[PDB]
RNA sequence: AAUUUAAUUUCAAUAAAGCAAUCCCCUGAAAUUGUUUUCACUUUCUCCCCGCACUAAUGUGGGGAAAACUGGCUUUAUUUCU
RNA sequence: CAUUUUUGGUAAGCAGAACUGGCGAUGAGGGAUGCUCCUAACGCUUGGAUAAGGUGCCUAAAUAUUCGCUCAUGAGAUCCCA
């Protein structure tokens, strides 16, 4: 037995919240020296703690964390619960689940923040200057568009 | 301390149910009952296209069990009303002195008078949804009846108060107005 | 590493002997392992089960040896059980419990947090009688047998916590508790 | 601390916390408007709030009730007097820090079209646990006789309707700002357009 | 606009208080928007100015000043100990201070 | 912000080979201290059967198989891919 | 007067002893408050780093981290010490 159009209802079954903690599911550390971090859930120890790696390509090594200290994101990895460092490298790479995380708005937001942070003088100068310009074409069209 | 609770409610044949963030409403043949439920952690889960409810909890501790117990039984209450009333039946019990029941105001308001001889007069003013309506057959019985469980209950158990007398024997002296028969209309 | 998570309970292996007398040419050697906040405590709690268990005392003996164990694969799960001696404000009980961990240091860190909570059992009050990694099918306690289920997962319901740097005094709008 | 007047929406504060926080800032030098203090919360059940609050109307002096400790009924001033006693106030450097905050039940019309903030650290749902009773000061005050809650209500839905409009208003104009923006966005030399479109604005 | 001011903004809080006992040689500022231990170490070299006014005329003019250094973070939360040549007068606790780019 | 050669059962990839299947590094449960032997322990986005959508679960409750992708080991090189 | 040892007395901020330390004659920091408790014994200053104790606000330090327990229609919260 399949699914045809009852499978339309399960997919727009809007449960009240996603993101299980399940093995393989993208994470943004939220606190201590590896904030700001990615990584993926491997493991889960307990109620509290979950094993936590980020990968070669994100660079925070495999370790215990508290729960408390992760924010989800949507995007997960088909990873076997087994999974060890290499078979990660491999597969995350090869899925492209970071890409998918960077094109989503909130990774596309983080990585605009990070370059905004590290501006030189000149850029900022220059964000001025463009902004400048901006406002009085915008301004002329308003202007005009009566 | 545990991680996963659930339960599975069957919903009958005729009722319109729908849920959205604990605030629960049916609708059915005999109208509209709405009952909040948003003062609790519960995962009520909506389910119209096969029937059922699901309510399930997430970390539960044995307070949490029991009152996902207590929201899945009171919502088939809801159910049981909407789809066929329930009838309370109150005999009204003499010793002595002639119990009467007036009933007024569209079968609101029954008066009652002459207990044990006081000539005076009891009002007890229905909840709204409750038809309190004479039984045709045994002369004494009152029908409490209406599509919420909670508003015809309390509508008797007000009934039932407002009658017994005070300082005398209550092994001996009997008379006043009790609850028979839990019944669907 | 992060210092805030660490802990400082290691296991420690010490062996030690009686000092040899006209006597007792070859004494009986004992070995124990012993878990301690520091290798200088391990070795106190060592004497002090010398002096309870066999005839012995500090004075009167010799350490052969004291090594530091540590786990062998410390990012793999094991289910360890720990029997425990204890003593109340009445009296004195023994005790089974399970703890999942990394390591048996990791156990025996929670279950000094759990023994003070739940008897308000301090330190000097707690005496370990055996720790050892048990098997998935043989665990005892519920909360240890809901975690070892087929497929583990569950949603986040924890409130958010956050650096210093975004812990401020005011804020736009009320945050939100739910998240996705 | 920095700006000249925080506004505070004190709905869905616990009353303690939101008091200690807005001491610190007073004592700093930071002016504090509270408006809207009816749905401050007080934490527990109502039962024992106001079995507590009942003592403290009992509690007078002896001698001449005039000297009496000073009762009070009405929200906003409550939470005020709980914000004197997290204050010295009985020192100058005190007083003036007492002097600097000023608090009123509903909004008043001039900070009615001015922002409010929430101190996201004193917010109930976050603080709170979801099992544990809790208790809306506006009721308290209602039920020990302050007696003007109804109205406050009316004027929260009055203001309202106003808010409505205006927002509706606002976003349709954030829609012609944002409509001109990309279409004169193309009217930019390369380089700058460039520049402005790597910072994404 | 005109005369862009090139400094931190900040807030003069008390003296180096501990609990009912008074150090008047330590001054603790609050910085604009310093808020760690970290944050904070990065101003620690850094020359302050204390400007003020008053009602009539010193040397022909309404505005005196004190100077100060910077000279060490305070607690956990950003705040710093301040050094001034000549004890602030505790009259100016919160009132503004300002944090300048040299050295 | 770092750093030297030690020491202490550390590790981990890399990319070519191989090895064993409830197997393996391990860890369990059993017959004056060694030591050996029994059977117990993995995955799965695989397949099959009953419950056929039965779930909190984009899947599932039970009952069976399958494999070595995954894990574990043995080799041979390699360390700025990590 | 305190610990510890201690005799009388129902007990006593009571009576009487033993050893030591205090207090008396001794500020200062802490114990909210205090002759005896804890810390520590004091020329005048500058900078440093701590003790005892704290770190929601009063009040200088954390609305710190981490695992537990706890709802009280007279909760509970710091040696001596109420």
């Amino acid at each position: 037995v399949e699914l045809t159009e009852e499978e339309l209802y399960i997919s727009k079954k809007n449960l009240l919240f996603k993101r299980f903690v399940e093995p393989g599911r993208l994470c943004l550390i939220e606190y201590g020296p590896y904030a700001g971090k990615l990584c993926f859930i491997v493991d889960i120890v307990t109620i509290t703690r979950v094993i936590v790696d980020g990968a070669f390509i994100t660079g925070v090594p495999r370790m215990v964390i508290p729960l408390k200290r992760l924010k989800l994101l949507k995007e997960r990895i088909k990873i076997n619960k087994n999974c060890k460092s290499g078979f990660l490298r491999k597969t995350v790479n090869s899925t492209k689940v970071l890409e998918e995380f960077n094109n989503s708005k909130l990774g596309k937001k983080m990585i605009i923040k990070k370059k905004r942070d590290e501006a030189t003088d000149f850029e900022r100068f220059q964000v001025y200057f463009a902004k400048r310009e901006l406002k009085k074409k915008m301004t002329t069209i308003k202007n005009k568009k009566n | 301390k545990t991680i996963v609770s659930t339960q599975k409610v069957l919903i009958p044949e005729g009722v319109k149910v729908a849920i959205n963030a604990r605030k629960v409403t049916v609708s059915g043949k005999y109208g509209t009952l709405r009952r909040s439920f948003r003062h609790l952690p519960i995962d009520i889960r909506l389910n119209k296209l096969k029937k059922y409810i699901k309510v399930v909890m997430w970390f539960g501790v044995p307070d949490s069990l029991a009152c996902i117990r207590t929201v899945c039984t009171h919502l088939k209450n809801m159910f049981t009303g909407v789809t066929k009333k329930f009838l309370y039946k109150m005999r009204l019990v003499h010793a002595h002195f002639p119990i009467n029941s007036n009933i007024v105001d569209n079968n609101t308001r029954i008066e009652i008078r002459n207990y044990l001889g006081e000539k005076s007069v009891r009002f007890v003013k229905a909840l709204p949804g409750v038809v309190i309506e004479k039984s045709p057959n045994v002369k004494d019985e009152i029908y409490v009846s209406g599509a919420d469980i909670e508003n015809v209950s309390l509508t008797a158990a007000l009934i039932h108060q407002s009658v017994l007398c005070r300082n005398k024997d209550i092994r001996k002296f009997l008379d006043g107005i009790y609850v028979s028969e839990v019944t669907t209309v | 590493i992060d210092n805030s998570l660490n802990t400082n309970i290691h296991q420690y292996h010490i062996v030690g002997r009686a000092i040899p007398t006209a006597k007792d040419k070859n004494p009986n050697v004992y070995r124990m392992c012993i878990f301690a906040k520091n290798d200088t405590n391990a070795k106190s709690r060592f004497w002090y089960f010398m002096k309870k268990i066999n005839k012995l005392k500090k004075s009167n003996g010799e350490l052969l040896a004291c090594e530091q164990i540590k786990e062998r694969f410390p990012l793999r799960v094991k289910n360890y059980g720990v029997l425990l001696r204890y003593d109340s404000r009445t009296g004195t009980h023994n005790m089974y419990k399970e703890f999942r961990d990394t390591t048996k240091e990791g156990a025996i860190a929670q279950l000094y947090s759990e023994m003070a909570g739940r008897h308000r059992a301090r330190a000097s009050s707690i005496n370990i009688i055996r720790i050892s990694e048990i098997s998935s099918s043989l665990v005892r306690r519920p909360h240890i047998k809901q975690l070892l289920k087929r497929r583990l997962r569950f949603p986040a319901l924890h409130l958010p916590t956050l650096q210093k740097e975004y812990r401020k005094k005011f804020a736009s709008k009320r945050p939100s508790t739910y998240r996705m | 601390m920095y700006k000249k007047e925080y506004v505070i929406d004190c709905k869905g504060h616990l009353l303690g916390r939101l008091a200690s926080l807005i001491a610190k800032e007073l004592l700093n030098g930071q002016r504090i408007v509270a408006v809207r203090c009816e749905d401050i919360n007080i934490s527990g059940s109502l039962y024992r709030n106001k079995l507590k609050y009942q003592e403290f109307l009992r509690l007078r002096t002896n001698t001449n009730p005039k000297k009496g400790p000073l009762h009070l009924r009405e929200p906003s001033k409550i939470l005020w007097r709980c914000v004197r006693g997290m204050l010295p106030h009985k020192t100058y450097k005190g007083q003036l820090a007492l002097k600097k905050l000023k608090v009123c039940v509903g909004m008043p019309a001039p900070y009615d079209k001015k922002k409010k903030y929430v101190l996201p650290s004193a917010l109930r749902a976050f603080r709170l646990k979801k099992h544990r009773r809790y208790c809306r000061l506006g009721t308290l005050s209602s039920r020990v006789g302050w007696n003007y809650d109804t109205l406050v209500k009316k004027n929260e839905v009055l203001r309202k309707q106003v808010s409505k409009a205006y927002y509706k208003k606002k976003v349709n104009n954030l829609n012609e700002k944002k409509e001109i923006k990309t279409e004169a966005l193309n009217l930019i030399n390369p380089e700058q357009r460039q520049v402005l479109e790597n910072f994404g604005y | 606009l005109q005369a862009v001011r090139l400094y931190e903004k900040g807030v003069i809080l008390g003296y180096k208080r501990s609990q009912r006992n008074q150090d008047p040689n330590f001054t603790l500022i609050s910085i604009k928007n310093v808020n760690t231990k970290k944050h904070a170490q990065f101003y620690v070299g850094k020359r302050v100015a204390y400007v003020y006014r008053t009602t009539k005329h010193h040397d022909g003019v309404k505005i005196k000043c004190i100077w100060g250094k910077v000279c060490r973070t305070h607690g956990n939360s950003g705040v710093i100990r301040a050094k001034f040549k000549t004890h602030i007068p505790p009259k100016a606790f919160g009132d503004r201070v300002r944090i300048l780019m040299y050295p």
